[PDB]
């Protein structure tokens, strides 16, 4: 719905990077990986977790 | 009426059905099938006679033995000389638009058949055609690099369609029946005319005569089987 | 290979007789008085083993169908090399799976059928 | 092993011309029946003997290169779930298709499919899949596969109805 | 600058299809379905029986959707608050009616199909449907009914009009059958079965046959229908059957029919042999004759016409279709696949409601007739209709 | 049986080519000539 | 097959030809109807050897 506090595996925190991820790729044009890479997120347990998140806050907000 | 028949290609998915009783009576369109609404057939009618077609009462089978008999929605209205002629021109126009996508025409060249429907109900889907020519040697698809990058400019601005695909006679719409005088390709690729060991054998284009081709293969699944991944790695139940 | 009469003034179906005292086929009618002389002694035919409709098909525009299948093949009459080529086409469980060949530019028709007894088809 | 699946895909080359042959001497007419069996039964049984012996040969082939350490094949080994068909179809072909005790039939006029050309009587296009689960199918061999499932799945309700009214 | 002429690759095919879906959606069986029957099967349902004995039905506009409340009375409705207050998305019809002397207006509320063109949210942009509390991925093609989503799945059915030939199993005396199902799109949905039956297993004595014609209690040889239609003579006869002349297997095959039909020669003994298997003794000929007529020109083959001079027609059919019963007899063809799903159709929304609200428009119209059967000197019931659909 | 082809040739002993037609599928039909009723294949299998 | 006989493919042969059941009709190529009026010769060129036989 939202993202997830932490990596489901790990306890990474991973919460904190979804602003990030996004600015990294719409401000600086990063390909989704080195974006990933660079939140630090470098297990694929963790690299999941940003990677296949779904906002569908975003879409909930648009109701009255 | 349970077992999959050669005929649900592409028009219902091979594998969403549910299990036990119902197992093979319900099912599900593929996902790119439609159903035809109905279109009143008198245009039809009214130009086969314009288009040389003798009407029943002077038909003398003993006199034009070789002749096409002509039916529109299950009726003999008469018979043809040409039907060549008359098939080239029909398809032209539906090609066009000015006969409805959505009617269904065969002939069938050695029964001396052709048959029209233009009746609710008949299920559908869409294929490319492929003509020879060009000029450019082969038998080509008609639709080219070009008209997918209108394509593709109208999918980014968010004027040309799907409909334009049909109007311009790039794209037709193909029932069961009608199936049944085609020769479709199954990638485009197998109109033009050392391997990795890792793929899959296919068996190439023995094939001079496409007159279609598929649009993609995926598209003989349905809803549910389109969410499987690699489907065509698992066996099939 | 009856071959099938009918009344002269009325279009009905004629029937063999027998002219009895000098020994003659007749066909008459049996709506008219009508009768006329008999063209063969053959009267009717029973074909257990019938090839009678082997091509059924051929026809003028039997290349421009797309699904038939094309040989290299030579023929006898024309030495072109455009068939369409097709199964026997009556439909039986008790059929060859012989090859009938359609030549595309003089309209013959041949065989693969290596014991060919056949003239026509 | 590459080795391995170049013997599969020449064992199934071989197969599917020793059918060619038979093909070819039927069509000739020169193929004999035997007693009271049909021609083309004859041909039938004939090709489907010889596909399936391809099928075999083919797992044979690889089950022989699989290694001790196959863990396929050390569950095979102990007993304790696969066999050889398994490993058959997975690996080096999963083989004719068939509905009803035959050959895909005809449905459509005189072919399987609209993507082949009519009389049809090949591999190809009656029903064998020449490719292992591993390489995956074909969309035409996906199809026939199909058929083939489906024709279990009914088969199999009706046998587990018919089953229970037995017992009882 | 890449050739606009190029051929394209199995890549480009994606392309064409987000286009097919771009247009279409998923759902447009749903639908496409619905929208003709709303512009073009309704209308169309009113103007078949429009007149009784005088009363005419027009034009029909079709809301859009709407309540009939508790108190405070009739109100646009949208779909969020028909589920909420288990309501029912309908609208309603309004026919034009005229009286005219020989011796707007409501009618009802059809249940309207979400994103139809009669339905709010079609037109509606992103906006409009969160406004509406809407999920903009809701697809429609479904109704709202007492406030429960309800589809109709679609039915599969037989096509008609469709002749197929039969063999028929070892016990049985007949050994082919053709059979077809006559019936239209305009008159009503009446479904008459003729079948061509082929009499004798293979070599039995004389092969006949015969065909079944409705409300005729005996089959009659073909024979005979051929002259009732009016066709005399053998040769004539045959021809209509048998569109070769050295095909002398098939007419080998026409000969007992032949000698089966010999005692009728004209057609109006034709007439009569057929009007006696249809009517009680006493009725008398003329009045046999007719109904033998009737039974024929309305009844036989009614996909062809209904009206008066269609014989030529027909005759050719029943002849192809004898030609399809002998060709299999004879083992050229084989027996017909019921399972080509290319014979097969599928009834939607639309037609399925269309079976409805025609059987029903027929109540309502013949509540009219008890207005009038019963007037010794705008008083109708909307309802019947409107809770026709929705039952 | 040296005889290259083989017929055979009936003619009974008015009306007469009805008795014929049926006379004809007795013929074909009804007439055992080896074998045991209701067989129809045998076959050989080691 | 009877104890001695049993590996004789041809006495096995023999035994499906007494027991296999056999009509006119699986060896019968045509039939058909000619008047042929005078039954000392004929209008079939090809029997008149066999009519010669009488
Ligand atoms: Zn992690
Ligand atoms: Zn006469
Ligand atoms: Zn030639």
């Amino acid at each position: 719905m939202i993202v997830p506090v932490r990596c489901f595996s790990c306890g990474k925190v991973v919460g904190d990077k979804w602003e990030s991820y996004l600015n990294l790729l719409q401000e600086d044009e990063l390909d989704e990986g080195t974006a990933l890479s660079r939140l630090g997120l470098k297990r694929y347990c963790c690299r999941r977790m940003i990677l296949t998140h779904v906002d569908l806050i975003e879409k909930f907000l648009r109701y009255n | 009426p349970r077992q999959l028949h050669n005929t649900h290609w592409g028009l219902v998915c091979p594998a969403e059905t549910p299990e036990g009783q119902a197992c093979g009576l319900v099912k599900n369109l593929s996902l790119m099938s439609c159903i035809s609404v109905g279109t009143d057939p008198m245009p039809i009618i009214t130009f086969l006679s314009e288009w040389g077609m003798e009407p029943l009462e002077d038909y003398v089978p003993h006199q034009s033995p070789d002749a096409t008999r002509v039916f529109v929605n299950g009726v003999w209205h008469g018979v043809h000389r040409n039907p060549a002629r008359l098939m080239e021109t029909l398809r032209t126009l539906r090609r066009k638009g000015d006969i409805n996508p959505e009617v269904s025409m065969i002939r069938d060249i050695r029964e001396k058949e052709l048959k029209i429907f233009t009746d609710a109900g008949r299920v559908y889907r869409p294929l490319f055609i492929v003509e020879d020519d060009e000029s450019l040697g082969h038998k080509e698809l008609k639709v080219r690099k070009g008209h997918i990058a209108k394509l593709m400019a109208t999918e980014y601005q968010d004027e040309y369609t799907w409909s334009s695909l049909l109007n311009e006679g790039l794209v037709e719409y193909i029932d069961a029946e009608e199936e049944e005088s085609i020769l479709i390709a199954m990638q485009p690729e197998d109109l033009e005319p050392d391997v990795d060991p890792a793929k899959r054998i296919r068996v190439s284009h023995h094939a001079t005569t496409f007159t279609h081709c598929e649009i993609h293969p995926s598209m003989i699944l349905g809803v549910a089987a389109s969410i499987i991944p690699f489907p065509d790695h698992n066996q099939s139940p | 290979m009856t071959t099938f009469r009918f009344c002269r003034d009325c279009n009905n179906m004629l029937y063999p007789r027998e002219d009895k005292e000098n020994n003659r086929l007749l066909f008459e009618c049996r709506t008219c008085s009508y009768v006329e002389e008999a063209g063969s002694p053959l009267v009717y035919r029973h074909e257990l083993i019938t090839n009678i409709g082997e091509t059924a098909g051929v026809v003028q525009d039997i290349g421009s169908d797309p699904t038939l299948p094309r040989s290299d093949r030579e023929c006898p009459k024309c030495h072109s090399r455009e068939n369409v080529f097709f199964q026997s086409q009556q439909r039986r469980k008790d059929t060859s799976m012989v090859l009938f060949f359609v030549c595309l530019s003089c309209s013959h028709i041949f065989t693969s059928d290596q014991k060919n007894k056949r003239t026509q088809f | 092993d590459g080795p391995t699946m170049r013997e599969i895909t020449e064992t199934i080359a071989e197969a599917k011309k020793k059918v060619l042959d038979v093909t070819k001497e039927a069509q000739a007419n020169l193929l004999t029946a035997k007693h009271g069996m049909t021609l083309r039964e004859s041909f039938e049984d004939n090709v489907v003997r010889f596909l399936n012996e391809a099928r075999d040969k083919a797992g044979r082939l690889a089950e022989v290169n699989l290694k001790d350490l196959n863990n396929v094949k050390q569950m095979v080994m102990a007993g304790s779930k696969g066999s050889f068909i398994n490993i058959a179809q997975m690996s080096a072909c999963v083989g004719q298709q068939s509905v009803e005790g035959k050959r895909i039939a005809f449905g459509f006029v005189d072919r399987t499919l609209p993507h082949f050309s009519k009389d049809d009587y090949s591999p190809e296009s009656k029903g064998f899949v020449e490719n292992s689960y591993l390489r995956g199918l074909t969309p035409q061999e996906f199809f026939f596969h199909a058929m083939g499932g489906r024709e279990g799945l009914i088969d199999t309700a009706v046998k587990t109805a018919e089953t229970g009214y037995i017992q009882r | 600058f890449e050739d606009e002429s190029a051929p394209i690759t199995a890549e480009d095919s994606w392309a064409v299809i987000s286009a097919f879906f771009r247009e279409k959606g998923l759902v447009s069986q749903q639908l496409d379905s619905f929208n003709q029957f709303v512009d073009y099967t309704l209308q169309d349902i009113i103007c078949e029986d429009s007149t009784l004995i005088e009363i005419s039905f027009g034009k029909i506009y079709v809301t859009k959707p709407m309540v009939n409340e508790s108190d405070g009375v009739t109100h646009a409705l949208y779909p969020q608050e028909a589920r909420l207050r288990n309501l029912t998305y309908s609208s309603g019809l309004f026919v034009d009616v005229k009286k005219r002397t020989y011796e707007k207006v409501f009618i009802g509320r059809l249940p309207i199909m979400l994103r139809s063109k009669n339905c709010y949210l079609s037109e509606a942009t992103e906006s409009d449907l969160y406004k509406l509390k809407e999920c903009p991925f809701d697809m429609g093609g479904y109704f709202i009914i007492n406030g429960s989503e309800k589809v109709l799945i679609a039915q599969e059915r037989s096509a008609g009009n469709i002749v197929q030939v039969f063999k028929k199993a070892a016990p049985s005396p007949i050994s082919h059958v053709a059979e077809i199902r006559s019936a239209l799109e305009k008159g009503s949905r009446f479904i008459s079965t003729l079948q061509v039956k082929l009499y004798g297993r293979e070599g039995s004595s004389a092969r006949t046959i015969k065909a079944t014609l409705p409300y005729i209690k005996q089959d009659i040889p073909i024979v005979i229908i051929f002259r009732a239609l009016g066709i005399i003579p053998d040769g004539e006869i045959l021809e209509h059957i048998c569109y070769d002349v050295n095909d002398w297997q098939m007419l080998e095959m026409l000969k007992p029919c032949v000698e089966d039909g010999f005692v009728i020669q004209d057609r109006e003994t034709a007439l009569d042999f057929i009007g006696r298997r249809g009517t009680a003794l006493g009725i008398k000929k003329e009045k046999r004759i007719q109904y033998a007529k009737d039974i024929l020109q309305k009844e036989f083959l009614p996909h062809i016409t209904q009206l008066e001079g269609f014989e030529s027609r027909k005759a050719f059919f029943l002849g192809y279709m004898i030609n399809r019963l002998l060709l299999c007899a004879l083992d050229r063809k084989d027996q017909d696949d019921r399972d080509h799903f290319g014979k097969k159709r599928l009834d939607l929304a639309g037609p399925l409601l269309a079976q409805l609200f025609k059987t029903l428009f027929k109540k309502l119209t013949k509540d009219i007739f008890r207005y009038m059967q019963r007037t010794v000197e705008l008083a109708i019931n909307a309802k019947t209709i409107t809770s026709g659909l929705k039952y | 049986d040296n005889d290259e082809k083989l017929i055979i040739r009936c003619r009974v002993v008015a009306e007469e080519d009805h008795m014929l037609k049926k006379i004809e599928n007795t013929m074909l039909e009804n007439i055992t000539l080896r074998g045991v009723e209701n067989i129809e294949r045998v076959v050989m299998m080691k | 097959l009877e104890p001695g006989h049993a590996a004789d493919q041809e006495q096995a042969k023999l035994i499906r030809s007494a027991i296999e059941h056999t009509t006119l009709k699986s060896v019968t190529i045509a039939s058909e109807i000619y008047y042929d009026p005078d039954p000392r010769s004929t209008v079939i060129p090809e029997d008149e050897e066999i009519i010669q036989l009488h």
